[PDB]
RNA sequence: AGCGGCGAGUACACGUACUUGCUAGCUUCUUAGAGGAACAUUGUGUGUCUAACACAAGGAAGUUUAAGGCAACAACAGGUCUGUGAUGUCCUUAGAUGAACUAGGCUGCACGCGUGCUACACUGAUAUAUAUAACGAGUAAAAUAUGCUUGCAUACUUUUCCUCCGCCGAAAGGCGUAGGUAAUCUUUAUCAAUAUAUAUCGUGAUGGGGAUAGAUUAUUGC
């Protein structure tokens, strides 16, 4: 019936929810054809492709962003989606084919289901970074 | 009849031991509370130099003043809550109550 | 580095030496021994202190280890 | 598809007098004269009805008599006076619109006033150096 | 199913050196609609020979300080450049690429070995993932000079050093350099 | 008359002082301290501030 | 209802895509085809009148060139009513901060900068009196009347019935 | 060495233009150097061959590369 | 702080988007307290098979996982008496080297040196449009109003900090009025610019660059 499950990037927060429905994918209020950065869309639209249309023509996915930039942002949703199917299908569904679709995805790769850990370093005093520092003259 | 505890102090064992201690002494009275809420904590910061003079390399330090608060709703009579909290609280905490009717 | 200064090894063999009818060759284990024989602050410590008195009840299966 | 023909296109032109006014397009080829920069190049072209997507060598007569018309006493048409140079001339109390040559002297003029009543900044002029407070210790050094 | 920029195949392409098999991916991982995967891939020595050949060579697309970080620019460059190969000389863009990537790098070179203290410049080998790189670098150089203060755009500049670079002709940056330095190679031992 | 402290001080750096000292130099006036850097370097701990890194 | 023509629409809308759609709103209409269609349609119906001063002002600070299209008074129109279908009781400074850019200083550091607001009030007064704008008595700002979300909603459907198909 | 483009097109250049319709690669770059006229000119003629169908377009274009081809 | 639940609508497709009154339960998203988790675990190799190192698998994480703070014994004739109601000695103390008030200088320009900002263009400049952050801050004087000839008596009843919104003005800014001593308002399901899209320019010290000068207009402040 319903499953809620986060996908994340370096600030970026995404919220995916999955119920059982007729094929419609919104993104806060929008089709998916009105992210921005047309030359990034195959990023989303990748785990579609690979887990395909039958199994996904029952499902209605709902998905809300927050911070980060703009590769951030669809690197997020792309992690929201593809955990969200894989939720969904644990809860509801036999989990040998949940293990089928898993292994699917990750044989494609991985950040479709695992988290980067990455993160901006704090700079220190004598410099403009983290790592340089100002020209030293002598 | 929708009493608000508020706590604000600069260390956290001193106001964590007192909402227990609060939360834990109006429950022997049988009385609707609700948790504790923890407020986001505040920073306060400071940047100076060493070096009261000005040769030597140029090296600074980070200074902080942090502020915790918490929050507790119940049911109760006014006068009931006042000699609840007052039991001569550790004084590093500041306890305050008001009537949120409205 | 993952070099074990003295102390460390110094509490693991004495734990070695003094209950080795419980111990095992289980990690997780012998971190539950070590909580309650011993007294050690920090956890991190404890962890590193476990690892050592597994790796030395592994050497003690070959023959004679000198120490203990 | 344009075809122009060779022999209609003008490559020099004189439109005030000293100008010369190639074979540019007619906002940038109105630049070359001594007050004309390109917000105004841009108004003025818009009062005479010209397309700015044709090069200044095929402007006609009558167009460029229209434009001399404007660039001259231009509140007869619709452009206001925070457009113009010259807005109360100290001289006549008006608000004009000084243009080649024209502005050569009015400068000339100005800094020669100054220098005759031992203003400051008129001095500063005369034995050359900066008048608008720089610091002039490590900059300016030819 | 899985096409390069959703037209391109390399499904039967093949390397035929049997040196650089190993250092250029183009195989089940790598196999990939748009260069753009934010791997970590610097962490290990060798994992650099994982990178999907196109996405390396964007990555050396960015540069001079004017253009640093810059990605999806550079993206749009090469499919464009890859377009611009394919209309002449009609074959696959990523096979002719995979072609000059094979060229471009020379196969050995010059270094200063301290025998006995008396010293020379003595000849030595260049091993494939060297080879593999400076072919990167060469390239990208090339059309990027070549582009500087003149009519030509960018990506016609690097279709032509590409298809240059393929066909051996020594009017490529690449070609030449390679050439020069396998002249002194072979002359200083 | 008098002339004796008779210009305008109401703005500026010959307004206010350090509380403890009364110099005129380096006050830190962020969140009402008004004392310069010297002395709060050295009373800082008493205040409240800490070094935590 | 509608027979106005629709501008140019480029390629790279026409993609399969691998769910369904819907269209209702204009959440659901591309926005930069709506924004130059309904411009056109506000010019051709004389709905608002393009202000005599307009023909020699910039648009903000940090420009210092003009906009160069003639059409440009319809086309901040048209974002502004789909802008107020996104964000309902907005003022003119939000409208400004919402028109920003960058002001390049010379041989000093860039900053952002901010846009003008007689465009603006005048635009959201003019919209006033076609009655598609109102002010919220309770509230604040001014949105949309139903008169103005059913004429827009309206737009949006015949746009996107007339590119698929 | 200084290019010395045309910014406008002649009756004589008038016919040879229009081969540019008839060759494989058609970029504004390619018709300036081949003709020896501007690239704006080159961008409108471009433009005047595509609006009447003599030409046909190899992808869908950017706004900073605009390649086509001669008809099939 | 959110989500959800119950109603009334505005439009569409036969559920979707938005507005709105009210308020079963829940903690994914937000916040913040207590805990847990990595030990080189397992496999394979090198090493005296010790101390240790390298690769692969699993795993959120395997360079002690990343960054910082703390900093032994002994020194320098290192810097600071221009931070100090910390201080020894020497000067000076009514025509003061004390304390102030008016104007000026610290910024003066044939030249030499260090840290930097802006550039030399098309992987650009200009103009429109689309999408998108994190750490912060914020309330004794002068000022607005009767009796009197620029001054007095009067409320410390308003105001002084961030300022939404409305109107005026090309713009800078001005006038009138809210909220806020703050997870409550400014203001952040967003307070930026690199980005992205479309058009013009076209290798020309050029629509690159923006120094140096002329004229007019506002605001801080005696
Ligand atoms: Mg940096
Ligand atoms: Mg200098
Ligand atoms: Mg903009
Ligand atoms: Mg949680
Ligand atoms: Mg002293
Ligand atoms: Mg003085
Ligand atoms: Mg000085
Ligand atoms: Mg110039
Ligand atoms: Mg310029
Ligand atoms: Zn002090």
């Amino acid at each position: 019936k319903r499953v809620q499950t986060f996908g994340k990037k370096k600030t970026a927060v995404a919220v995916a929810t999955v119920t059982n429905g007729k094929g419609l994918i919104k993104l806060n209020g929008k089709n998916l054809d009105l992210v921005e950065p047309y030359i990034l869309k195959t990023k989303v639209y990748e785990p579609l492709w690979l887990i395909g249309s039958g199994k996904l023509k029952n499902l209605d996915i709902r998905i809300r962003v927050k911070g980060g930039g703009q590769t951030s942002q669809i690197y997020a949703i792309r992690q929201a989606i593809g955990k969200g199917i894989i939720s969904y299908y644990q809860k509801y569904v036999d989990e040998s084919t949940k293990k089928e679709l898993k292994d699917v995805l990750l044989r494609y790769d991985r950040s479709l289901l695992v988290g980067d850990t990455r993160r901006c370093e704090p700079k220190k005093f004598g410099g403009k970074g983290a790592r340089a520092r100002y020209q030293k003259s002598y | 009849r929708r009493i608000r505890i508020a706590l604000t102090s600069k260390n956290l064992r001193a106001i964590e031991k007192v909402c227990s201690d609060i939360m834990k002494g109006a429950k022997e009275k049988n009385l609707n509370v609700s948790g504790p809420v923890r407020l986001p904590v505040k920073t306060l910061r400071i940047t100076t130099r060493k070096s009261p003079c000005g040769e030597g390399t140029n090296t600074w330090d980070r200074f902080e003043l942090r502020i915790y608060k918490r929050l507790i709703d119940l049911y109760s009579q006014c006068e009931v809550v006042t000699q609840m909290t007052s039991i001569n609280i550790d004084p590093v905490v500041e306890v305050e109550v008001i009537i949120t009717d409205s | 580095g993952r070099v074990r200064t003295k102390t460390i090894k110094r509490a693991a063999r004495q734990i070695v030496e003094k209950y080795y009818a419980k111990l095992t060759l289980d990690f997780q284990i012998n971190k539950k021994i070590t909580e309650e024989v011993a007294i050690i602050p920090s956890k991190r410590m404890k962890n590193k202190v476990a690892g050592f008195v597994t790796h030395l009840m592994k050497r003690i299966q070959k023959g004679p280890v000198r120490g203990i | 598809l344009q075809v122009i023909d060779n022999n209609d296109f003008q490559h020099i032109l004189r439109i005030l007098n000293t100008n010369v006014d190639g074979k540019e397009k007619v906002i940038i080829a109105l630049t070359a004269i001594k007050g004309i920069g390109k917000r105004m190049a841009t108004v003025i072209c818009k009062q005479a009805n010209v397309d700015p997507t044709k090069r200044a060598g095929e402007l006609t007569t009558e167009e460029i008599d229209n434009i001399v018309h404007i660039m001259s006493t231009p509140t007869q048409f619709k452009i206001p006076d925070w457009f113009l140079n010259r807005r109360k001339d100290l001289k006549e109390g008006k608000n004009i619109h000084v243009i080649a040559n024209q502005l050569d002297s009015y400068l000339r003029e100005d800094l020669e006033r100054m220098k005759k009543i031992r203003l400051h900044r008129g001095l500063r002029h005369h034995w050359g150096l900066r008048v608008r407070g720089q610091h002039t210790k490590t900059t300016g050094r030819r | 199913d899985i096409k390069l920029f959703k037209k391109w195949s390399y499904e039967e392409i093949n390397i035929a050196d049997l040196s650089l098999v190993d250092c250029i991916a183009v195989s089940q991982k790598a196999c990939v609609y748009t260069p753009h995967t934010a791997g970590r891939y610097q962490k290990k020595r060798f994992r650099k020979a994982l990178c999907p050949i196109v996405e390396r060579l964007v990555n050396s697309m960015m540069m001079h300080g004017r253009n640093n970080g810059k990605k999806l620019k550079a993206i749009r460059i090469v499919a464009y450049a890859f377009e611009i190969i394919h209309l002449m000389t009609g074959e696959n863009p990523l096979q002719v690429f995979v072609n000059a990537v094979q060229k471009g790098g020379p196969r050995e070179d010059s270094t200063r070995i301290g025998s006995a203290g008396v010293v020379r410049r003595q000849a030595v080998d260049v091993s494939p993932l060297r080879r593999v790189n400076q072919a990167i670098y060469l390239i990208c150089t090339g059309a990027r000079n070549a582009a500087f203060r003149n009519i030509k755009s960018i990506s016609e500049c690097l279709a032509e050093e590409i298809i240059n670079c393929a066909n051996e002709s020594s009017s490529s940056y690449a070609i030449k350099k390679k050439d020069e330095i396998e002249r002194v190679a072979k002359a200083n031992r | 008359g008098c002339i004796l402290n008779v210009h305008p001080k109401k703005y500026g750096q010959g307004s206010r002082q350090c509380r403890v000292c009364s110099n005129k130099h380096a006050i830190i006036r962020k969140y009402n301290i008004n004392i310069c850097r010297q002395c709060f370097r050295e009373r800082a701990d008493i205040i409240g501030f800490k070094k935590y890194r | 209802q509608f027979t106005e023509d629709i501008g140019v629409v480029n390629k790279r809308l026409l993609e399969p895509v691998p769910f369904v759609k819907t269209n209702n709103c204009i959440k659901d209409v591309d926005a930069d085809l709506f924004i130059r269609s309904y411009a056109t349609h506000l010019k051709l119906h004389n709905k608002i009148t393009y202000p005599k001063w307009c023909t020699f002002v910039k648009t903000g600070k940090g420009r210092k060139l003009a906009p160069l299209n003639e059409d440009w008074y319809f086309i901040r129109a048209s974002s502004i009513l789909r802008r107020l279908y996104l964000h309902p009781d907005i003022g003119v400074g939000f409208l400004r901060r919402q028109f920003s850019s960058k002001q390049r200083r010379g041989v000093a550091p860039n900053h952002t900068s901010l846009a003008s607001g007689k465009i603006l009030r005048s635009i959201l007064q003019q919209l006033e009196n076609l009655g598609y704008v109102e002010q919220n008595p309770k509230k604040k700002g001014r949105r949309l009347t139903t008169k103005g979300e059913n004429a827009i909603n309206n737009f949006a459907r015949y746009i996107n019935k007339k590119v698929y198909n | 060495e200084k290019l010395n483009h045309a910014v406008f097109i002649d009756k004589s250049l008038h016919s040879k233009i229009l081969e540019c319709k008839n060759m494989k690669v058609i970029t504004p770059s390619a018709i300036a150097e081949k003709y020896k006229v501007n690239l704006s000119v080159a961008r409108a003629v471009i433009n005047h061959l595509a609006d009447k169908k003599l030409i046909a377009e190899v992808c869908v274009q950017s706004h900073s590369q605009k390649l086509y081809t001669k008809v099939a």
